[PDB]
């Protein structure tokens, strides 16, 4: 899973969507004419996502996904350098541990902060 | 070993899986109608008679009350962070 633990660092950190083998639990359509639509995979999650617990967790780390990739579309940056915010985000190492412990909450909850401060900060400046 | 293992998780993590009957608190959620949602109720339930004779009935009731604040604490009072 050293493969699966780098795409959801991607993910939650630039937003960048690349499954190639259908493995990822999210993916965006257009791979209407500007918002495309996120389909979620259940077949290919890493939790059961039927409490309201885990709903809002998988919401909020689309919502991160979605508003990281927004940001490098109208930036036209290929990707979100870590120095544009004081939230700096760090690899996943071992998915047991990042399973079994609130880490990956609290690694979510810091990069959806980060995504919606950028936003809020780009929205009303720009 | 493997029993204070089981000691150290539910006093940690508040968890009881791979238990197999072999713990003295578990969760009862039957309900005769009164509070289903467990609003108020708390359902925990600690046994007496199922503790070695090397452990205090204090020093269990102890963790069974840690346990119960400290799953009370993750439910209800969403203190998430100081929780964790």
């Amino acid at each position: 899973s050293q493969d699966y633990c780098t795409m959801l660092y991607e993910w939650l950190t630039q937003g960048i969507l690349n499954d190639p083998y259908q493995e990822f639990m999210t993916y965006d359509d257009l791979e209407r004419a500007w918002d495309t639509q996120y389909f979620i995979r259940k077949d290919v999650l890493l939790r059961d996502c039927d409490s309201e617990e885990d709903k809002n967790l998988l919401f909020k780390m689309l919502r991160t996904g979605i508003l990281l990739k927004v940001v490098r579309a109208s930036l036209q940056i290929p990707t979100i350098p870590s120095n544009s915010s004081d939230i700096t985000i760090q690899e996943i190492n071992d998915f047991a541990d990042l399973m079994e412990g609130s880490n990956l909450e609290l690694y979510v909850d810091k990069c959806y902060s980060r995504a919606n401060e950028i936003f809020l900060k780009l929205f009303f400046q720009g | 070993s493997l029993y204070y293992e089981y000691l150290m998780n539910w006093l940690t993590k508040g968890l009881l899986r791979a238990t197999y009957g072999e713990f003295f608190i578990a969760e009862n959620t039957d309900t005769n109608g009164t509070d289903d949602d467990f609003i108020y109720h708390i359902p925990i339930e600690f046994n007496q008679e199922r503790v070695p004779a090397f452990i205090p009935k204090e020093l269990a009731y102890k963790i069974f009350m840690i346990g119960k604040s400290y799953i009370f604490l993750e439910k209800y009072c969403k203190e998430v962070q100081w929780t964790n």
